[PDB]
């Protein structure tokens, strides 16, 4: 219902969206464009990394999980710098920067 | 309260 109506943005529907990708997909189907019970890409993209930074998404020591969160929200610079710090994934982060360049 | 469990 609230995937069709883009409502109840605060309720993460955790009963059915238990994975991270299920959350991203749940919200990107809820973002809106031009006051209550409404979320926009700017709020969502900022809300995610500002409040729930790397710390929240890298506790499982899985780096790509956070990268996908930033890249699939149009925050390409964040995801590039972030992934560029993983000494094992420097190569990959430089190139995804070149492509964007 | 988003989960941190990656789709595996």
């Amino acid at each position: 219902y609230c995937i069709i109506g883009r409502c109840d943005v605060t309720d993460n529907q955790s009963e059915v969206a238990d994975k991270t990708e299920d959350y991203l997909w749940l919200k990107l189907n809820q973002v809106c464009f031009d006051p209550q019970d409404r979320l926009t890409l700017s709020q969502f993209q900022k809300q995610l990394l500002e409040d729930y930074g790397e710390s929240h998404f890298t506790v499982n020591q899985q780096p790509f999980l956070y990268f996908q969160v930033l890249f699939l929200t149009a925050q390409f610079e964040a995801a590039v710098a972030f992934l560029f710090r993983m000494e094992r994934l420097r190569c990959h982060a430089v190139h995804v920067a070149l492509v964007l360049f | 309260a988003p989960p941190v469990r990656s789709i595996y």
